[PDB]
């Protein structure tokens, strides 16, 4: 089977900025490949087509190079709405499918900013009910790249947790990040120290938030 | 005397896919022994009759048709198969009687900046018959408003080629076919084996 | 007037039959290679089926003795019928022009097809406190709904600045979660009083929830 490595999986460009995206085929499709654009809740958009014809109507600043297994899109001045995810097409391949590159989301570049972390202990009437929910929360950072780890009772926590990010603030251009850790209220009760872990690039060294249960 | 079997295999020029070409092979005696017991074949399927049994049949008519396609192609030359080239460029009929044989020719069909010699038609309304041979180069009007000979959007030339390279995989790079057919009409047969 | 409009997305439980729709014009159905690809969510683009102009159709295993591709020349539409959906089958479901070498150039608006055995349940509304520790952290968590969406807000209105309310998590019960957060100055937290709203129109679901800060 053929595979298609993309990469990277992300960067950050500035208006203007020339951006290139590339693309590596496992082995040799000559020239069968196609680039797209493709933007949150949008379907997606073609740009380049056998690796390096521009699709009609698709602005000149897009083009795509390469033959065989090499192959890269490039933005020669990045604009405003170029701001989407990007990727790349083998075409025509057997097995029937469509195989796609991993993808490549180019967001808004931006001086580097540390989250603001904040851990909430579940609530008075969430217990209740018979779940624990602690939420920890990651406040307008840049870049995208962040690292929680929870810890409870200093044992590191996975697999009870999940995490949601916002998209890119359309004012400062920072992210932020919700971890939600969820327990039994009897296994909520059985530990004291609730806390997470977040790194960052804005961070020296990686700061933690804890409550100790019932205080 | 003998077939001319070598002129068929041995061409030094192959045909596009979809101008495939056909040579009518007759009176001769076929030393069917050539083929089969030749090491330097990736595919021989042989449909209602059987290979190393052939020496000893009489057709009325034997044709050798031959083409490239792409690797992952070969499979369509058999009964029953469906994909671009079965349904639009060479079609085998349900009832077959005859042999499919397929070899890898990268090191011939392929050149560095890609060969774009070999075609294949992309684009065609409906599947083509067994044994049908299409070669228009109409505008394909995949529209509503007509083309009149003028390429553009939903107005596209029928043809495409493979342009092989050397470097791609196995799928992509350039297989040589041959099918042969055996025929037996109510005439006097003209092929017999050794 | 070239495009594709996809319709018949929706709810469905597990092992239940859908029929898409996808009316095309411009492009003609029936001359061109038609494909149905699906995007489940935060996953990428997964081809379904296609038909070619000459009737030959394939599948994806996945939807192999599932789903059926068709078209209807008259009505110049491609169809997409699902039978004994799964809640893997859920995704946005585009159909798409194909052609081939030259790309895939047409592409649907999308529909969306959601398959789970989920009850439809309104949220409860839950605190998140200020911690008695210049500006604080507040919010409202939003637990175990279905489907989507929530909409949230603060006071009413009153309150959009420095609001975040990230997008829904789906949870090993077929539930969804989520959280509305916000900063505020720490010096506010006596004598302004914040609720969220919480809105979730398919349970007839109105919820305001007053955050405090907690009492030790
Ligand atoms: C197709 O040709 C090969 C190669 O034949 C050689 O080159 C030719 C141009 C001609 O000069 C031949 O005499 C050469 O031998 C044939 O393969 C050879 O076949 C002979 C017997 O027919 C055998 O003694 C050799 O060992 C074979 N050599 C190799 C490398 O396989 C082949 O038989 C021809 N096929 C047909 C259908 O005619
Ligand atoms: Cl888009
Ligand atoms: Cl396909
Ligand atoms: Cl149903
Ligand atoms: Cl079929
Ligand atoms: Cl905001």
């Amino acid at each position: 089977e053929i595979v298609m490595t993309q990469s990277p999986s992300s960067l950050s460009a500035s208006v203007g900025d020339r951006v290139t995206i590339t693309c590596r085929a496992s082995q040799g499709i000559s020239s069968y490949l196609a680039w797209y654009q493709q933007k949150p809740g949008k379907a997606p958009k073609l740009l380049i087509y056998a690796a390096s014809t521009l699709q009609s109507g698709v602005p000149s600043r897009f083009s795509g190079s390469g033959s065989g297994t090499d192959f890269t899109l490039t933005i020669s001045s990045l604009q405003p709405e170029d701001f989407a995810t990007y990727y790349c097409q083998q075409l025509d391949s057997y097995p029937p499918g469509y195989t796609f590159g991993q993808g490549t989301k180019v967001d808004i570049k931006r001086t580097v900013a540390a989250p603001s972390v904040f851990i909430f202990p579940p609530s008075d009437e969430q217990l209740k009910s018979g779940t624990a929910s602690v939420v920890c929360l990651l406040n307008n950072f840049y870049p995208r790249e962040a690292k929680v780890q929870w810890k409870v009772d200093n044992a590191l926590q996975s697999g009870n947790s999940q995490e949601s990010v916002t998209e890119q603030d359309s004012k400062d251009s920072t992210y932020s990040l919700s971890s939600t850790l969820t327990l039994s209220k009897a296994d909520y009760e059985k530990h004291k120290v609730y806390a997470c872990e977040v790194t960052h690039q804005g961070l020296s060294s990686p700061v933690t938030k804890s409550f100790n249960r019932g205080e | 005397n003998l077939c001319p079997f070598g002129e068929v295999f041995n061409a030094t020029r192959f045909a596009s896919v979809y101008a495939w070409n056909r040579k009518r092979i007759s009176n001769c005696v076929a030393d069917y022994s050539v083929l089969y017991n030749s090491a330097s074949f990736s595919t021989f399927k042989c449909y209602g009759v059987s290979p190393t049994k052939l020496n000893d049949l009489c057709f009325t008519n034997v044709y050798a048709d031959s083409f490239v396609i792409r690797g992952d192609e070969v499979r369509q030359i058999a009964p029953g198969q469906t994909g671009k080239i079965a349904d639009y460029n060479y079609k085998l009929p349900d009832d077959f009687t005859g042999c499919v044989i397929a070899w890898n020719s990268n090191n011939l069909d392929s050149k560095v900046g890609g060969n774009y010699n070999y075609l294949y038609r992309l684009f065609r309304k409906s599947n083509l018959k067994p044994f049908e041979r299409d070669i228009s180069t109409e505008i394909y009007q995949a529209g509503s408003t007509p083309c009149n000979g003028v390429e553009g959007f939903n107005c596209y030339f029928p043809l495409q080629s493979y342009g092989f390279q050397p470097t791609n995989g196995v799928g992509y790079q350039p297989y040589r076919v041959v099918v042969l057919s055996f025929e037996l009409l109510h005439a006097p047969a003209t092929v017999c084996g050794k | 007037q070239v495009q594709l409009v996809e319709s018949g997305g929706g709810l469905i439980q597990p092992g239940g039959s859908l029929r898409l729709s996808c009316a095309a014009s411009g492009v003609t159905v029936s001359s061109n290679y038609m494909s149905w690809v699906r995007q489940a969510p935060g996953k990428g683009l997964e081809w379904v089926s296609i038909i070619y102009s000459g009737g030959t159709t394939y599948y994806a295993d996945s939807v192999k003795g599932r789903f059926t591709i068709s078209r209807d020349s008259s009505m110049n539409t491609l169809y997409l019928q699902m039978n004994s959906l799964r809640a893997e089958d859920t995704a946005v479901y585009y159909c798409a022009r194909d052609l081939m070498v030259y790309g895939i150039d047409v592409w649907g608006q999308g529909t969306t097809v959601t398959v789970s055995s989920a009850s439809t349940k309104g949220p409860s509304v839950f605190p998140l406190a200020p911690s008695s520790k210049g500006t604080a952290a507040l919010g409202c968590l939003v637990k175990d709904y279905f489907p989507e969406p929530v909409t949230v807000s603060w006071n009413s209105g009153a309150l959009t600045s420095g609001v975040h309310t990230f997008p829904a998590v789906l949870q090993s019960s077929g539930l969804y979660s989520l959280s509305s957060v916000v900063t505020v100055p720490s010096s506010s937290l006596g004598t302004q009083t914040y609720i969220c709203n919480v809105n979730h129109k398919p349970s007839n679901t109105k919820v305001d929830k007053k955050v405090e800060p907690k009492s030790c």
